[PDB]
């Protein structure tokens, strides 16, 4: 078996205590770490998957196990692609992590249960978000199908079909698969091979890195001096890294808390890399890699720096405080249990603007008809245009309004 | 598009305890 790492990212969406983690487990082999010291930093889940060919009726394709025995052929599998999974929870309070996950993702999998409530706005909202964030590769999957009646499922499918056609996602495949009884995943695997292609990626463009998770390597058992460096789980979109480069977290931090601040952002060199199971040399983008840099084990532990941009020495981007946004509004609101109508923008009110992955608070000053000027409270960086989703407040918690683009 | 699904459904129906 060759040690070729991740190439393309696939994600999973749903609801709490429904069936996403179970699905992930079914897909993979080794159990995940996520769900204070271990794993606890962000609500996002990271898991891997295998694409192995064995082609030497119509539906049979490949087996997840390293050695296939169930169909018949005892031959050795062809290496085509290795993939990394990002698990994102659809809880009503926390969605920043989900948003962050979306930015790195290039394939989306929808999972809704069968033996519960049918019309849910959250799923629709998720779909809308997917449509917005540069995606056409949408696969619909049904979770709990085994505890369902003979025609009810069919009816549900029909209803779904009726619902979904007038969207950005054109020819979306719909597959019903069980996660608790372990069946029918072959079809899914086949689909994964068929529908999803690989976009071009080269060494030319300057590196862009996003760190979601943070880890510390301190476990009880050994004596006093048995220490390892701080590991930062960072996923790459474009820009290849080799061992021997300086990694920096962009926004910066306060040095004394009186006294003026002028200290540059935190620089760190790579000590030990963690990919799939163990160590590797080259970092091919399109996967979440636990990069172990010279950042403190005391710093990376809790909710302090979740979802921030990472650059390299040599190339310099720009940091902004006043942001410029062009907005597009929707007809009626998404993600509300009954539906409510969208009001026009009002001056002097706290609203949350999500640019790419960051969750930041913004205040409205001057809006004519298309352009919007906003004031930031927590630091944020700007590169090109980014995938922007707006969130406004009416009652209790956050609600989506529409999509946005930066004009410069 | 509504073609490769029915077969899968049939297969699912077939393979049960």
């Amino acid at each position: 078996i060759i040690n070729r790492q991740a190439t393309i990212n696939i994600g999973t969406i749903g609801h709490v205590a429904h069936g996403k983690s179970t699905v992930v487990r079914a897909i993979s082999g080794v159990q995940t770490v996520r769900f204070l010291e271990r794993n606890i930093t962000i609500k996002l889940g990271y898991a891997n998957a295998k694409i192995y060919k064995c082609q030497e009726s119509f539906k049979s394709d490949k087996e997840i196990s390293p050695k296939c025995q169930r169909p018949g052929c005892p031959g050795r599998y062809k290496l085509v692609r290795h993939v990394s999974f990002v698990d994102c929870p659809g809880h009503d309070i926390l969605m920043s992590t989900m948003l962050s996950g979306a930015a790195v993702m290039d394939a989306a999998l929808l999972l809704i249960a069968g033996n519960e409530s049918c019309p849910q706005p959250q799923t629709s909202e998720h779909l809308a978000a997917i449509e917005i964030m540069k995606l056409k590769h949408v696969i619909i999957l049904q979770n709990k199908v085994d505890l369902m009646r003979e025609e009810s499922a069919l009816e549900h499918q029909k209803s779904i079909l009726k619902f979904i056609r007038g969207t950005i996602a054109d020819g979306a495949p719909i597959v019903p698969i069980s996660a608790q009884l372990k069946y029918n995943i072959d079809a899914v695997n086949e689909f994964i091979v068929k529908t999803i292609p690989v976009p071009p990626r080269d060494f030319m463009i300057s590196p862009r890195l996003i760190v979601i998770r943070s880890f510390d390597v301190n476990k009880p058992g050994a004596e006093i001096e048995d220490l390892k460096g701080g590991v930062a789980g960072g996923s790459i979109l474009n820009g290849v890294f080799k061992l021997g480069d300086e990694i920096e977290i962009r926004p910066g931090i306060v040095t004394k808390d009186k006294g003026k601040i002028q200290c540059k952002p935190i620089f760190s060199n790579i000590v030990s890399l963690f990919a799939e199971q163990n160590d590797l040399k080259f970092a091919v983008p399109g996967g979440l890699i636990g990069v172990g840099t010279k950042v403190d084990p005391t710093l990376c532990r809790a909710d302090r720096l979740v979802g921030q941009v990472v650059g390299a020495k040599g190339h310099l981007p720009n940091i902004y405080t006043d942001i410029e946004i062009n907005y597009f509004l929707l007809r009626r609101l998404l993600g509300v249990k009954k539906q409510a109508k969208v009001r026009k923008l009002e001056p002097n009110e706290v609203l949350m603007v999500n640019i790419g992955s960051t969750a930041t608070g913004a205040r409205v000053v001057a809006v004519k008809a298309d352009m919007a000027r906003l004031q930031l409270t927590s630091p944020a960086c700007t590169e090109i245009n980014e995938k922007i989703a707006l969130s406004r407040r009416i009652e209790k918690h956050w609600r989506l309004i529409g999509w946005a683009t930066i004009k410069k | 598009v509504g073609l490769p699904y029915s077969e899968l459904l049939s297969r699912f129906f077939n393979i049960l305890r």
